[PDB]
């Protein structure tokens, strides 16, 4: 699809056999996603930094869709405020910025 | 909100 | 032009007499921009909300060329960890996600 910019870019996204929904941010390197269970290992990451770091669980090779697109890649799981695509997956997807 | 992000 | 996202979307910017880098930001509902002196009238803004609120100096309708267009929008000033085009400008030049 083509998205304009006017909305926050939030589409859907099949994971760990769940329906979400997660905003396409390409201000973030990772994607970073809450409250769903992963099969298979994981190891623990610091990210953030300012006021302290946070810690989650990163996953890597993992199965995803992203509106209709089945791709495969890292996806952090922890406590976030918005579920995050970031350009990590926004690359396995073919997603470009256009103007 | 305003979403920048490294680890 | 078209941009691919393995790395950071950073690009260069013209705003109050100054060249700038930014990055283009689709997770950022705003423009927040260090170190740049504008003419004219701002009202103060709270921003953020995690750890308490950021207060930046907000001004409207600002001139600004990003990657080449020149186009108005309100920028929002003051202390940011990086420069961030938000979608409130990536509208202003046209700028979409495409996959």
């Amino acid at each position: 699809p083509q998205i304009t910019l006017w909305q926050r870019p939030i589409v859907t996204i099949k994971i760990g056999g769940q329906l979400k929904e997660a905003l396409l941010n390409t201000g973030a390197d990772d994607t970073v996603l809450e409250e769903v269970n992963l099969p298979g290992r994981w190891k623990p990451k610091l990210i953030g930094g300012i006021g302290g770091f946070v810690k989650v669980r990163q996953y890597d090779q993992v199965p995803i869709e992203i509106c209709g697109h089945k791709v495969i890649g890292t996806v952090l799981v922890g406590p976030t405020p918005a579920n995050v695509i970031g350009r990590n997956l926004m690359t396995q997807i073919g997603c470009t910025l256009n103007f | 909100q305003n979403y920048p992000i490294v680890q």
